[PDB]
């Protein structure tokens, strides 16, 4: 239960700050050791982000078209691995390309979503050789990647509490008449939210809530009432207070997000190439 | 010296969820799916994916890092 | 790494366990599969009745999971003769072990491995449910479970009629076969085959009826067997007190939705009753 989950008690964060102090930390702990051992190569923070964004909407395509069909759970897993290992550490310490496979490869384990080794990797779109030699690099980041996650692997996604409060307002809101209408665009604004910082910073509830109220709000429906009445926030309108705050800006968050754009991708992609043939 | 029962107390930081026996008398479960007789025979029974969807909903709702 | 052998305590098929200077470490498709589930549910549990997960370790695909040592067991327990298991030391054991499981349950986790040998007793008489390797989350209707799980001794009837969706029904039964267990000190229906467990189970406890267990027919390994009458629990069980028979009977129940859950049983009053459960300083030593 998120409520006394790992995921909330080391790896849902205070500010975006914090965020970058961790990214900014990395970044420099590399570029220390690189020096250490013996110029224009090293990214900058910001660039690294841009990457990490690129691999993270990679890692959603190839998480998307791999057959078994992967659950839904098991993307959002991978993708929030992909997170939180890119929090501490630097794609050049740590090829992106690799990592990402290799966050899909332990979330479809932990997720318990039997797949074997050969067809995971039979998915890449690749000649069999890459195919061997990209599951040989997977076994060997597997490891490492739990031990950066500090062996916490259970994720809690926004989908279940999107179906709880789903089932909650068909029960006890007739005022919104058919919920099931706010789903698509909810989900729509589901994925943006995924784009964001947002599982870093913020409850799973809390995201699924958003994620309804602003497909309602887009519908044109208003749902105070479902906070104040149903939720048990008149008694409490300090707490009602902060969940508005926390929906705005989670809205400033996916409002404010800027997608990687291609040029400045190929030119990052260029230079990371050469940080890893270099190292 | 005996033994006195007392709830598993531990904080959601959400709305109460209702117990899971009330599920069906408060309307709940007409908007899950129903379990088929296998599912019944072993045990599972749409109160208990309700309830579980609800929990996970609710629960750290009003929680703040 | 810091820790350095000092003996072997065991060994199973997934893993071997010694015993390090003191803490027990547990030993092309990557990381074992029931390692990465005993660490991704200990690191979601904190309950003294739950063992603890320290650290873990390894190289590439090898990988060691590191607990806090555990003194006894209660297969050592029951199987021990020199010992003497009274009521207090049996219901000790059975609030333990049921305050254990119905945090476990209360967090959607069903063991589905449990038995005297994975319940684990400390020096200070606490007793830990531990070998979370088959151990799976429950309630989500999209996730179909195997009918392999629990050793077949302390399998339940819905299990054995290969039941792919349950719920804590599974622990449940097991954890009736566990006090049966601690009240004969022999195992409560030891099969040696589905069948035969199956067989044990109703001419023990009765051939359940169509109204004892309505979809019973809808599982599907599901075979029609002779009706047996079922020996009277106050004669398997004589020195077992009218409460103790209650929970057994409740334990034992063949529909597994009427079959009383952790916090039911926690709430019977063979608990609540006296004697007491022994402090766990004052449980039995073997
Ligand atoms: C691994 C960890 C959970 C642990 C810690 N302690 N411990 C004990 N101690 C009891 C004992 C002590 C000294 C001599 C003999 C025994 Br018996 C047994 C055990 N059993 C293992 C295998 O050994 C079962 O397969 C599953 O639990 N696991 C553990």
């Amino acid at each position: 239960m998120y409520h006394n989950s790992s995921q909330k008690r080391h790896w849902t964060f205070s500010s975006e700050e914090q965020l970058a102090r961790l990214r900014a930390d990395a970044n420099r702990k590399f570029r220390c050791k690189a020096v250490a051992n013996g110029d224009p190569v090293f990214l900058e923070p910001h660039e690294e982000m841009t990457l990490c964004k690129y691999y993270e909407k990679r890692l959603l395509e190839f998480c998307s078209v791999f057959k078994p069909a992967m659950p839904r759970s098991v993307v959002g897993t991978a993708c929030m691995y992909f997170k939180r290992f890119y929090l501490n550490n630097s794609v050049m310490e740590y090829h992106p390309r690799i990592i990402m496979l290799t966050c899909a490869f332990l979330a479809c384990k932990v997720d318990e979503f039997n797949v074997s080794s050969p067809q995971f990797v039979g998915n890449l779109r690749e000649s069999p050789l890459g195919q061997e030699k990209a599951l040989e690099q997977i076994l060997e980041y597997e490891l490492l990647l739990i031990q950066q996650l500090n062996f916490h692997l259970i994720v809690h996604n926004p989908y279940r509490p999107f179906e709880g409060f789903l089932i909650d307002l068909k029960t006890r809101y007739p005022i919104l008449e058919n919920p099931e209408i706010l789903r698509k665009t909810a989900d729509d604004f589901l994925n943006r939210i995924a784009l964001t910082d947002a599982y870093l910073l913020y409850t799973p509830s809390q995201i699924a809530l958003t994620a309804i109220l602003s497909s309602a709000s887009r519908a044109g429906i208003t749902m105070e009432s479902y906070l104040s009445e149903s939720l048990m926030l008149k008694e409490n309108r300090t707490c009602l207070s902060q969940l508005l705050d926390i929906m705005k800006s989670m809205r400033n968050l996916v409002k404010k997000y800027e997608p990687p754009r291609s040029e400045e991708v190929a030119v990052l992609k260029q230079k990371l190439e050469r940080c890893h043939s270099a190292e | 010296a005996l033994y006195e029962y007392q709830p598993l107390q531990i904080e959601t930081y959400g709305p109460h969820v209702p117990e899971l026996e009330m599920l069906g008398r408060l309307g709940y479960l007409n908007h899950v799916r129903a379990a088929s007789p296998q599912d019944l025979a072993g045990g599972y029974t749409s109160s208990l994916a309700c309830h579980r969807a609800l929990q996970d909903a609710f629960s750290g709702l009003f929680w703040q890092p | 790494k810091r820790y350095e052998k000092l003996d072997f305590l065991g060994e199973g098929q997934f893993a071997t366990v010694y015993k390090a200077r003191i803490v027990a470490i547990k030993k092309k498709d990557g990381i074992n599969r029931t390692a990465l589930r005993e660490i991704k549910l200990l690191q979601e549990l904190s309950h003294p009745n739950i063992i603890g997960l320290l650290d873990a370790f390894g190289h590439k695909s090898n990988i060691s999971l590191v607990f806090d040592f555990m003194e006894t067991d209660l297969e050592v327990i029951i199987k021990d003769n020199s010992l003497v298991l009274t009521p207090s030391h049996i219901k000790a054991y059975m609030l333990m072990t049921l305050q254990g499981l119905e945090y476990l349950h209360q967090h959607w986790i069903l063991h589905r491995d449990l038995k005297p040998n994975n319940l684990l007793l400390d020096e200070n008489g606490v007793l830990k449910l531990a070998d979370f390797g088959l151990a799976k989350s429950f309630g989500s209707p999209n996730r179909a479970y195997t009918h392999q799980v629990v050793t077949r001794w302390y399998r339940a009837p819905e299990l054995l009629f290969g039941a792919r969706m349950y719920g804590v029904g599974v622990d449940m039964w097991a954890v009736g076969c566990i006090l049966a267990e601690l009240l004969l000190r022999v195992p409560f229906l030891p099969g040696d085959s589905d069948l035969d467990q199956l067989t044990r189970i109703f001419e023990t406890l009765g051939t359940p009826t169509e109204e004892q267990w309505p979809d019973m027919c809808s599982l599907p390994d599901y075979v029609t067997f002779k009706s047996f009458p079922g020996i009277p629990l106050h004669h398997i069980f004589s020195a077992a007190g009218d409460d103790l028979l209650d929970l057994i009977q409740g334990l034992f129940l063949f529909n597994p939705c009427a079959r009383i859950t952790a916090t039911q049983a926690l709430k019977m009053k063979y608990f609540s009753n006296r004697p007491g459960p022994t402090p766990g300083c004052q449980l039995p030593r073997p």
